[PDB]
RNA sequence: AAGAACCUUACCAGGUCUUGACAUCCUCUGACAAUCCUAGAGAUAGGACGUCCCCUUCGGGGGCAGAGUGACAGGUGGUGCAUGGUUGUCGUCAGCUCGUGUCGUGAGAUGUUGGGUUAAGUCCCGCAACGAGCGCAACCCUUGAUCUUAGUUGCCAGCAUUCAGUUGGGCACUCUAAGGUGACUGCCGGUGACAAACCGGAGGAAGGUGGGGAUGACGUCAAAUCAUCAUGCCCCUUAUGACCUGGGCUACACACGUGCUACAAUGGACAGAACAAAGGGCAGCGAAACCGCGAGGUUAAGCCAAUCCCACAAAUCUGUUCUCAGUUCGGAUCGCAGUCUGCAACUCGACUGCGUGAAGCUGGAAUCGCUAGUAAUCGCGGAUCAGCAUGCCGCGGUGAAUACGUUCC
């Protein structure tokens, strides 16, 4: 009964942009479609960075700026070509890492 | 410190980054092209002026929207100027471009503009004290819960060095919802450069839910 | 789908455990291994088994537990808090004696993140005047 | 300020009592409960082997025998130091007892650490050894010079 | 080094080759001290460029795998105050 | 001599190993992270300027 | 200094250039650019093979080179006793001030003192003062409890399957990240003016600013950085500039600061067994198979990664063995033979095999850290990075002793 299915994945630094993008990318899945799996959470990987405060010495004082990387997955049992043609247009967001695979 | 920049704290919790995008195979190259766009907008800062440019990119696309107190300076007559700028940027970025424009209401309220203006006043060799007073009066005309301002380096050419600051109303940088605008500027008198700083407390932001 | 059994998650310092109090002989099972075997010898294992003995004594219920993360003592402590909370879910009435026992809460504590300029997240290597 | 709360130790399963757990805390080095565990059980075993008696009894008599009744406390009010004798807190009593116990046990020089802990604890049982001698030395520094710490301070 | 093999810059190779086949010229300066001594190179005397001054170096049969520039130390001794 | 240095770097090295990392915003070599090719101070000032998401600062 | 073999590098020595290595204006031709040979250490010069492109009725447009030319360009040159900018320090100490008014000839004072209370100028009450601003606090992040939403690459309990959560299935649970719940002295008791607050107890996953981080107030030290950048002034310019080879930044009689490893039987050595977290990876991580004692190599699957790889956790536990000594303690130093990276490992790289087996058997005077998951200690990862991490930044394992107290520093 198992069959290959399209499984779009999203990635972004900001999360509000990411789950707004998730809602926008599943909303097209809902119309002219069926089932529509929700956006399941992924572990997310941050990158820490310690940098010196002073231009010269005083290495004892520093600061940690870091960049987290969120990830998400979305699925749909029915390929439904009409919402795939609808999928081609995406006004938002400029900052998103959608990836399509079947 | 002794004074950490509020702009380095406000971002994230209460304000958006000046340039948002995603990366990507080349995180550096997007940053290079964007910093270059800052380098040319800085050339546009010479007279046309700008408070800030917001930037967005999505693979072979860019959204370098501008907001400025004087919108017609960059549009020109017939809109030819924004087009020529669009070509000048298209020649460099190597990708499609469509620069946007915005006209801020009560533009004096913005920290960048008042800081650039008082800096130009320092270029005009007007007394720095009276200039800061006119700053506080003008921002008072702008209407705000609290405002602070500061200048450093040579002042009137007197003494080896001096620093001054004036303020009125609450200016709570330690507040995490303060939404305080921050600005810096660099005057260039023959006696020497003049450091410029200004803090603008727009007021607390109340979180929403649906 | 078999005979009814209670279960209680129990973690400590990034070591999570999933106990299952199925009634039976009372022999304990950790990762398909005996507690006498999985952590020889180790006497502390009896301290992992103490809360059941401190409460009326004794059933004794069989335990099927699956634990992951942490070291041996940490995962064993997870077995302890895990059988403790499961014993809490056994009957509501027992909880009163449990207040005298403490033996719950799992106090969250774990090694502190290192401070910059410090080796032990608190310790400073050295100081010297002049 | 004020007094601080102190945690009670998890009781040792063998022999039940928490005080033995206090030994598990003190004898331990490099943060190893297991090494203290092995030396503890081998200690009970070697006590079981020579001169038969309950380990808890000889241990109890030993710890009762190694607690000082008084202790001096140096204070420089002027030229040269001036120790002040005072009655010891029972927690401080068992603390000094166990610390001088493990310390002198460390220096016994025997090839087996457990056997020399045994010889040491039996020396405490027999009112002898370096530990009892040291408590006696503290007894000498005390009493003989308690007059400055009579009821003054 | 490693394998295949010791590495002269290669100009010294043709130089010592031509000097071996004919002429038998003696004493020649070189800036490339990195080159290792070779069996074909034997018996030649090279002025070695330490930097401050060239130091001439004869080549005994015993030296091959040692670097040609190793024999001349750029370092100046010692220098110390009160000897003995 | 930073102009001479950036001129030295932008030109192709005689050997590929030679190419040390350096930021474009400033000509200072050394202590430049390779992953972002920014100055520690370059990245510092841009950090107060805020160039990338997000949080910032000193989490976890 | 988050990587000095060359480069970096600035400094030295030698070899070379003067509108220049780098930017612009002019006139001005011409595409620019490369393919090799010759001489040289390179730097570059001497030759040929070569470029001679794109839009225009001929003026041109375009990068770009070359030529000359005045301009200029250039300095990690001097000045942090000219600075902007950025950062230490007292100090995450609780103070520093202003508006109005009052008092004082005046400077100044009152407010900010006093009583109680607090980590706090914290709150409360009173007070010739009433307010307010910058801080503390709160607001944020992280950690812990729980719910809801959402179940793959992650998850395996209930079911069958298998060498294997691996494969059917399950999407409970662990786990994952969004929105919520929860702590506020609030509930009780006592003290206190019935105020603030403290103490005790209950409730509770966490109790009395829960733990940690971020958050550093007016200012002090003419504190640090002209050498990140920017630059006032001063100085140099066929040279304080530029190119290159090699050096040096690693010196060596010694002093000091700061780490690492040990001086050993709670141990060393061997064998077996067992428990992590977090981070990194496509110019990359590189499994498995095979070759070599080892380091690595040959070859190559998979992985843009909750899939796969870096990758095995180490202490520990279980036994065997040595039986108290410069030792089966420790590893120094050096020799020989290999190996990774790189045009290239002499100066001045790392690692391995073999051999050699310093000193040190716990350290004077003196001095440092730390109140609990802290000290103690064991391994792992990353930034750095061709190669080079005992340093730095993190991750987790194991995990205490003591706090009578403000006499003294």
């Amino acid at each position: 009964m198992a069959k290959q299915k399209i499984r779009i994945r999203l990635k972004a630094y900001d999360h509000r942009i990411l789950d707004q993008s998730a809602e926008k990318i599943v909303e097209t899945a809902k119309r002219s479609g069926a089932s529509v799996s929700g956006p399941i959470p992924l572990p997310t990987e941050k990158s820490v960075y310690t940098i010196l405060r002073a231009v010269h010495k005083y290495k004892d004082s520093r600061e940690q700026f870091e960049m987290r990387t969120h990830k998400r997955l979305i699925d749909i049992v029915n390929p439904t070509p009409q919402t795939v043609d609808a999928l081609m247009r995406l006004d938002l967001p400029s900052g998103v890492d959608i990836e399509i695979k079947l | 410190g002794q004074k950490v920049n509020p702009v380095g704290l406000r971002i994230g919790v209460i304000r958006d980054w000046e340039s948002k995008w995603y990366a990507g195979k080349d995180y550096a190259d997007f940053l290079h092209e964007d910093l270059k766009i800052r380098e040319y907008i800085s050339k546009r800062l010479s007279d046309a002026s700008v408070s800030k440019v917001e930037i967005e990119r999505a693979a072979n696309r860019v959204n370098i929207t501008i907001h400025t107190a004087k919108p017609g300076m960059v549009i020109g007559k017939g809109g030819s100027e924004v087009e020529a700028l669009r070509k000048a940027l298209n020649s460099l970025t190597g990708k499609r471009v469509h620069i946007n424009i915005l006209e801020i209401k009560r533009a004096d309220l913005d920290a960048q503009l008042v800081a650039d203006n008082i800096a130009r006043q320092l270029e005009n060799r007007v007394s720095f004290r009276r200039a800061q007073k006119q700053q506080i009066q003008r921002t008072m005309r702008a209407g705000a819960q609290g405002v602070k301002t500061m200048v450093s380096g040579r002042l009137g050419g007197a003494d080896i060095a001096r620093s001054e600051y004036y303020s009125e109303g609450t200016v709570p940088l330690h507040t995490l919802r303060a939404d305080i605008d921050y600005a810096t500027s660099e005057a260039d008198t023959t006696y020497g450069k003049l450091g410029v700083k200004v803090w603008i407390y727009r007021g607390e932001v109340l979180p929403t839910k649906k | 789908m078999a005979q009814v059994q209670y279960y209680g998650t129990g973690r400590r310092k990034s070591s999570v455990a999933r106990v299952r109090l199925v009634p039976g002989e009372g022999r304990i099972v950790v990762n398909n291994r005996e507690i006498s075997e999985h952590i020889p010898s180790a006497a502390l294992i009896e301290d992992i088994k103490q809360p059941l003995t401190l409460t009326e004594t004794a059933g004794t219920y069989d335990v099927l537990v699956n634990v992951h993360g942490g070291g041996l003592s940490g995962q064993a402590g997870a077995i302890r808090h895990g059988i403790a909370r499961a014993l809490l879910e056994a009957d509501p009435e027992y909880r009163t004696t449990l207040k005298r026992a403490g033996l719950l809460t799992r106090d969250a504590r774990m090694k502190e993140r290192k401070k910059y300029g410090l080796k032990g997240a608190r310790r400073a290597p050295q100081f010297s005047k002049r | 300020k004020g007094p601080v709360a102190k945690r009670d130790v998890l009781p040792d399963p063998i022999y039940n009592s928490k005080l033995v757990s206090r030994l598990i805390n003190k004898m331990m080095i490099d943060g190893k409960k297991g090494k203290s565990q092995t030396i503890l059980y081998k200690s009970f075993d070697i006590i079981k082997e020579r001169t038969g008696n309950d380990a808890m009894e000889v241990f109890e008599q030993a710890l009762k025998n190694i607690m000082p009744v008084l202790e001096v406390k140096a204070r420089r009010v002027g030229g040269a130091n001036y120790q002040v004798p005072v009655e010891v807190r029972p927690e401080r009593r068992t603390t000094l007892g166990l610390r001088w116990l493990v310390n002198y046990a460390r220096l016994r020089g025997e090839k087996t650490m457990e056997e020399r802990l045994a010889n040491e604890i039996l020396d405490a049982a027999n009112n002898t050894g370096a530990a009892v001698k040291k408590r006696e030395d503290t007894h000498k520094m005390a009493e003989a010079n308690k007059a400055f710490a009579h009821y003054r301070w | 080094s490693l394998k295949k093999g010791p590495f002269v810059d290669g100009h010294l190779m043709t130089k010592i080759e031509k000097l071996n086949e004919t002429d038998k010229k003696q004493v020649v300066k070189t800036w490339s001290r990195r080159s290792t001594i070779f069996p074909q190179f034997i018996g030649h005397t090279i002025a070695v460029y330490d930097g401050r001054k060239h130091v001439p170096v004869f080549i005994s049969e015993d030296m091959v795998g040692h670097k040609l520039g190793e024999f001349a130390p750029t370092r100046t001794y010692k220098g110390h105050a009160s000897d003995d | 001599a930073k102009k001479s240095m950036i001129a030295k770097q932008q030109r192709t090295p005689k050997f590929k190993v030679q190419e040390y990392t350096r930021c474009e915003r400033c000509g200072r070599p050394h202590s430049v992270i390779r992953k972002f090719k920014l100055c520690r101070i370059c990245f510092r000032e841009l950090a107060y300027k805020g160039q990338i998401p997000g949080v910032k600062k000193a989490s976890w």
